[PDB]
């Protein structure tokens, strides 16, 4: 089995570059596609980014696309989720584990992660 | 092609469903005192408790294997002539015993086997022996108390040895002739 | 004595034998049986029953009332499928789940058919067109509508019916790649006047009467 | 030996040698599996690299389906068939004069394996240098000649099914081998059933001075072709 | 005038396939830890491995047979009484046993058998458990990774005597009813 | 119980027994065949195969493609025959590395008879004349051809086929003397023009129906 | 298994039983015999034959 | 088995007489005829010499008849190769196990040895 990790989140000034990544416990790390999904406080996990199965495809939600970046590594599991320029929406709970698709959670690849929180603060 | 896959074969498997532990001590150990008592359940062991699980109803011939191993407990160069061990099938509703002196203990009524170690295991087989048409797995509302197929008893049949002897009745049930009404979804995890 | 032989298996203790043992009651009163219904002969009859798929394990609708409900939400048309799914009925943490997937984990090989039927849970009032998709083995994931529109496929009319079934064919186990089953928006969905824009859909998978299994084992802890 | 026939497979031509002896394996014939079934499309000749016959040379040797694979329609099922098989008939032709003196020997191995006594593991060669297309590959003084490639005495290559072309007598091979395997149909693109190879028995002479060497020819026909499962159209 | 010589009398025969070893310790000793488990290949010996690799395929009833002799390693007049060891037969893709302790070792499907020692040999068998029409003794391509008919497992059923005892597991394999399809010239040298 | 007797042999394993035996896995899936051609019943089918003896196991010639070889060379009408060969096709190296001695290392006897097949391999416009014998046992290798030629002899025509068959009468096994096969240049080679004066020959031996064996042994290190 | 009772004689080997035994080689090409001309059934059949009687043994 | 071991040959002026010995591990030394094979460097192993089954038939190539000289041992096995005047054609790689024969190795008595090689040497 390939059981996902989930690193990099966290705290940064609106307008950074966090990049997150994601272990695969598992052979078929090669499996399928990837992704990355952010659920706001109480609100959906959205589809925010995805590579292929190979790592050559990239996906973006509407608002993320410009700056966010995803690239899983083949030799080492991990895919890394670049949020170029964090801002105050990005301030959502992150996950991982999508291998076959994008846009929705209603389905790509079930085994999930756990979790890791961004919280983008700019204000001092 | 369905064959192997059918009821009379989904059970047709010799699973454990307990180990007890005898001895026969010249020393006075009352706890784990010569005789073993276990109420006759699957629900202790996993596997085969899962399985059943799968119906809500059921009627099966209960069969049961004992095979018996020993040894010597203290680190003592002493001997031991070979031994016997009554195995003592209770029906649902007796007197249970303690003391393995006690005159249930001689039963003249329940089925009891005598083995002598070094041998083929022991091997009995009761009936569908159901106080209603079909064993329960489930039961709701009130009267948990399952069904009871009985209790086993063993103790060592020979007498008190300077070189004290510790055995196991390693317990195996196969329900021969099994019918099942009513599945359910089975339990998703552990117990 | 009648001379006989004593062969290697004597005294030997066969777990799965078939041998006459002597019965410790003799003569004994045993309740007969009643026509109880739920009668079973074969654990299969049981995997040929619509089992509810729970695609949706994600973080939070992962071991939840959600985990069935798979929303058609207000996106755009990104061909990636409304639902992905890989056909591994037990190496698929979606089938494995399954009534059906259940009877797959205590077999080592199963072998025939299986079938998806989809409800969907919309108003009487909403309207539109699916698509369900089967790439047998080999073929991968149909990522662009077309792509899986080419092959066999499915166009399913929300306005006309609440029940599509697409049956699929030959398969083979030993628990490594199998088929996909994809949901495409044909068309979108038509929502009439002031109608809440996200409503879901129901999937049930059950057997075919081909569908059988070889080589029983476990798992129990 | 005259009067030579051809057999036209709807697009391939053939013109044989006349009939002058063939070969069935094991007295067996193809016949279908008791699917996609695309028939004349995927059943006409097809011809191979045509390979040249040196002095110096050790032999060849192809695989089966592999060989074909870049075989159009044939090719296209292969490709877009999870599930499949088939049968082959092996015509391999090579004409020289009265002037050449030599004997070819070709044999048709149901598996085919080359090299390693790492039975530990086998395979290990890569799947490119496994599976070397319509150009074919060729024995090695690895491919060890005389060990067949596989570590065994060649002297008993003629266990498995086979012709030998004697120069002095027909210019002609022709090999019928149904579906062999234990599988009723199989991945065609990962498996291969029958290995076709082509060793030297008798070295290459010729007269004086003429051809430095000659050519010999594949063209192989697919026989009672099905398939399970059309995949995705990938174009 | 042809008959010992027919297929059916060419493997009639009881050729070892493996000798496996087991120990009873009161010791700490995990190496030999009192488990052995071994890959059901034929691929370990020589004698039974050439005469099957005379074909390309085959189908045979897998029938073995385990004789098992033991001693006392440490020069000591230490004693032990009989013994039992558990045979499982492990049909092919199953969860592997490591710790004689585990779940599988229970497993309520794996056939096994309870021996116990000085008596009449082991023996049991296993019809053609091919996950295709035939055994390939050779399979060109890539997926070696032969068949697999499975792992025998075979442990010290009695518990932990003072005295360590060291048993063998010699197990032999007759292809009862076999059946071959193409041959191939045998295996000039050694393996 | 009923009166039995048990009486020696009871307890002991025999190798090469024939008893009953509890099966493993009741009830199991087994696959059923199929018609896969390459169905054998015996060994001796095996051995009616023609294999390619390889005469020339020279220093140089023995272990490479050579073995198989045996050059018609340029020399004189030296009568010490073109090959020679011992009928011991177990207890003689040319005979058993054959498929046809490969089993006659698994008995100690074999009976029957056997078959010499011969490939000329020279030209079309090559011609002569060689000589096949066979002197049964007892007889010594006829040295001259004249020795040869008295006895059983078959005269092969090159310029009229490539193809030459002289079957063995007459033999039998204790794996210590037989026969002899011999090959003579009745005439010699003719050459059409410019052609390479240096042709070969490849020899195929192959039981005959009645040849079979008996007394199952082996060898494996 | 059938119930079946162990009686005296288990166990012991008889000088001169007849039982059946278990056979170490299973289909065996057994040579066939021929017909040798000396072929006896019995040793009186030997005592039927004159034998020059050694009366002086001094 | 009779298994052959080859000793005798080297370096000598041409114009000598090196005798070449090829002991007989095996009984049956008494096998058949026998003889000694010369291969020079990648050309082939021609008939030179050859004795008979007893060690009574004289028979030798057309260079070396006149001076080589072969002799088996009855009692002690090995057979004598005596190359009286050795020349620098001489200069070939010697084989042995030839019982059943002469002219060519394309038979003889196959089970071969394994070879030693003789340099006829006379120029200083």
């Amino acid at each position: 089995q390939v059981q996902l990790q989930e690193s990099g989140g966290g705290s940064v000034q609106t307008g950074g570059s966090l990049t997150l990544s994601c272990a695969a416990s598992g052979y078929a790390v090669s499996l399928y596609s990837m992704g990355w999904f952010r659920q706001a406080p109480g609100k959906e996990l959205e589809g925010v980014a995805g590579i292929s199965s190979s790592g050559v495809d990239t996906t973006y939600a509407d608002s993320v696309k410009g700056r966010f970046t995803i690239s899983r590594d083949n030799a080492k599991d991990t895919m890394y989720l670049q949020m170029n320029s964090p801002k105050p929406e990005d301030t959502a709970i992150y996950r991982c584990a999508a291998g076959f698709g994008l846009s929705l959670s209603r389905y790509t690849y079930a085994h999930w992660g756990q979790g890791t929180q961004v919280t983008v603060s700019s204000h001092h | 092609s369905r064959s192997e896959s059918s009821i009379e074969s989904f059970f047709a498997r010799g699973a454990c469903v307990t180990i007890m532990t005898v001895d026969n001590p010249a020393s006075t150990t009352n706890k784990d005192k010569l005789f073993a008592v276990w109420k006759i359940t699957y629900k202790d062991t996993v596997q085969l408790r899962r399985k059943l699980e799968f119906f809500t109803y059921s009627r099966f011939d209960m069969e049961l294997t004992f095979v018996v191993t020993a040894n010597f407990t203290e680190t003592n160069n002493g001997h031991a002539l070979n031994q016997v061990y009554q195995i003592m099938y209770v029906p649902p509703g007796a007197p249970v015993p303690e003391k393995w002196d006690d005159y249930t203990w001689q039963t003249s009524s329940n089925p009891s086997i005598f083995y002598t170690y070094g041998t083929a295991p022991a091997r009995i087989s009761v009936p569908y022996v159901g106080i209603s048409n079909a064993y329960s797995h489930f039961y709701d509302g009130f009267s948990a108390s399952l069904n009871d197929f009985g209790i086993l008893a063993v103790r060592v049949v020979n007498d008190h040895n300077p070189t004290k002897v510790t055995s196991k009745i390693r317990v195996y049930l196969k329900p021969k002739h099994i019918r099942v009404w009513c599945p359910r979804p089975p339990r998703a995890v552990a117990y | 004595g009648l001379p006989v032989m004593n062969t290697p298996g004597s005294n030997q203790y066969l777990t799965a034998d078939n041998f006459q043992s002597p019965c410790a009651l003799p003569e004994f009163d045993v309740t007969p049986p009643i026509d109880i219904p739920g009668e079973v002969k074969n654990m299969m009859e049981l995997a040929e029953i619509d089992t509810m798929i729970p695609f949706d394990l994600s973080a939070t609708k992962k071991n939840t009332m959600e985990m069935y409900r798979v929303r058609l939400s207000d996106k755009p048309h990104t061909d990636d499928p409304i639902l992905c799914l890989s056909l591994s009925p037990a190496s698929d943490p979606r089938l494995s789940h399954t009534m059906l997937g259940e009877i797959l984990n205590y077999y080592t090989h199963w072998a025939g058919s299986l079938k998806f039927t989809f409800l969907f849970c919309g108003s009487m009032m909403a309207t539109g067109k699916l698509l369900v998709s089967y790439a047998p083995p080999g073929a991968d994931p149909p990522k662009k509508r077309k792509e899986a529109m080419l092959g066999t496929h499915v166009i399913w009319d929300i306005g006309l019916q609440s029940s599509c079934t697409m049956v699929v064919p030959w398969i083979s186990n030993t628990t490594t790649e199998g088929g996909y089953i994809s949901v495409f928006y044909q068309t979108r969905i038509v929502v009439p006047l002031s109608t809440p824009r996200e409503m879901d859909i129901l999937g049930f998978v059950s057997a075919c009467n081909d569908f059988s299994v070889r080589l029983l084992r476990d798992t129990t802890h | 030996s005259d009067r030579v026939l051809q057999l036209t497979l709807g697009n391939s031509t053939i013109t044989t040698q006349e009939a002058a002896n063939s070969v069935v394996a094991y007295g067996r014939w193809p016949e279908y599996l008791r699917p996609t079934e695309p028939d004349v499309a995927a059943c006409r000749f097809y011809t191979l690299d045509t390979v040249s016959w040196t002095k110096e040379s050790r032999g060849w040797w192809w695989k089966l389906p592999d060989a074909l694979r870049d075989m159009g329609l044939f090719g296209q099922n292969m490709y877009y068939h999870y599930l499949g098989r088939s049968g082959y008939t092996v015509h391999v032709q090579c004409n020289a004069s009265k002037f050449h003196q030599g004997a070819l020997g070709v044999f048709a191995v149901p598996e085919m394996c080359l090299a390693g006594d790492s039975n530990t593991t086998t395979m290990h060669t890569s799947y490119q240098n496994a599976n070397p297309g319509e150009k074919g590959g060729t024995f090695t003084g690895c491919p060890v000649d005389y060990l067949l490639g596989n570590g065994t005495l060649l002297g008993n290559a003629f266990v498995f099914p086979h012709q030998i072309i004697n120069l002095r007598t027909n210019n002609c091979a022709t090999l019928v081998l149904p579906y062999v395997n234990s599988l009723s149909i199989d991945s065609m693109v990962k498996h291969n059933n029958w290995g076709i190879a082509i060793l030297p028995l008798a070295p290459l002479n010729f007269a004086s001075e003429s051809s430095p060497e000659i050519p010999i020819t594949l063209t192989i026909a697919p026989m009672c072709c099905e398939f399970n499962g059309l995949r995705n159209i990938t174009l």
